[PDB]
């Protein structure tokens, strides 16, 4: 939605 | 375990094509014309992102022909591109090939954000002058990059090395040939945007900087709205209400309409007291309604926001050494050449 990847280090997909 | 492979041309260097290998595939992202990939290189374990894009059978794609001549330490890298088949029956689509940066900065602005706390400034000087490096580098060619968000700042959270992504609205612009005015994205645009205008310049960029400083120094977006109207609110309540000498300098046919009268908000109350009075001082630079008078990016790269930056003795909070932030190129330069006097210290 406003994220450019699924995954990220600081929270979950 | 599956390995595939393609013949590619390299982004840089000789147009020869050769075979690339990659394994590792995985959906990482969405994108408007088919998911976007990660894969790992065969020859290097380097990870790539793999992003499809209409391939245009009348004009060269825009975005692969601007890609292909940049190089930049604060933008990302194209490694590789190549033709396949895709989302749509029928359909031939371009493939860029890119170097994989895992964060943005919008999602270390979240991050700080969720949590009540402010994002350390040391960060937000590196974020921005790094920001400002790469308009400066396109702006010399004359590419707008027509959409300047948070989410277009991939970053590298261990080194702080930001690089500028998604060239898809980029064009070079030229001075009397009208550009669409629906490029940019909400929160980010530029008023003379707003006001849908067809002759502008890369300065729609600046605002958009100005947009990220102030959304990383609130820690939410400053000019928030789902249209244009409740977006003009927010910026009016800021800057107060245009002028219609303003307003000739956006768009001239929006000089005679009715706006909400409003007198401009104090800039040092917009954000918190505890807000470093230069980073204010920037943000007033940078969001101006005349865009002639807003910052170039290489004069905001020299603001004495930066000057920690220039410090010889700046250290990473976690201890690391700060990127790369002085190595400019004549063509970086070109702008302003005699602007390397404050832009490059003595201990570089
Ligand atoms: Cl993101």
């Amino acid at each position: 939605r406003e994220f450019r990847f699924f995954y990220s280090v600081y929270a979950d997909p | 375990s599956k390995v595939t492979t393609v013949v590619a041309t390299p982004g840089q260097g000789p147009d020869r094509p050769q075979e690339v290998s990659y394994t590792d595939t995985k959906v990482i992202g969405n994108g408007s014309f088919g998911v976007v990939y990660q894969a790992k290189l065969c020859d290097s374990g380097e990870l790539v992102a793999i992003k499809k894009v209409l391939q245009d059978k009348r004009f060269k794609n825009r975005e692969l022909q601007i890609m292909r001549k940049l190089d930049h330490c604060n933008i990302v890298r194209l490694r590789y591109f190549f033709y396949s088949s895709g989302e749509k029956k029928d359909e031939v689509y371009l493939n860029l090939v890119l170097d994989y940066v895992p964060e943005t900065v919008y999602r270390v602005a979240r991050h700080y954000s969720r949590a009540k706390q402010t994002l350390p400034v040391i960060y937000v000087k590196l974020y921005m002058y790094q920001l400002f490096r790469s308009l400066a580098y396109i702006h010399s060619f004359g590419i707008c990059h027509r959409d300047i968000k948070p989410q277009n700042l991939l970053l590298d959270p261990d080194t702080a090395v930001l690089k500028l992504c998604d060239f898809g609205s980029a064009k070079q612009l030229v001075r009397g040939e009208p550009n669409v005015s629906y490029i940019c994205s909400r929160y980010y645009r530029a008023p003379e945007l707003i006001f849908g205008a067809t002759d502008y310049t890369s300065s729609i960029d600046v605002w958009s900087a100005g947009c990220v400083l102030a959304e990383l120094l609130l820690g939410q977006p400053i000019f928030p709205g789902d249209s244009g109207v409740d977006q003009l609110v927010e910026i009016i309540k800021v800057l107060g209400t245009p002028t219609r000498e303003q307003i000739r300098e956006m768009n001239p046919n929006y000089t005679e309409f009715k706006f909400p009268q409003i007198k401009a908000h104090p800039w040092t109350k917009v954000f918190r007291p505890r807000t470093p009075p230069e980073a204010i001082a920037l943000c007033s630079r940078l969001l101006e309604y005349t865009p002639t008078a807003r910052l170039t990016p290489l004069e905001a790269c020299a603001h004495s926001f930066f000057d920690e930056l220039r410090d010889p003795n700046v250290k990473l909070p976690n201890g690391r050494d700060t990127p790369a932030l002085f190595n400019f190129t004549t063509q970086e330069l070109s702008s302003n050449p005699p602007l390397a006097t404050i832009l490059i210290p003595p201990h570089a």
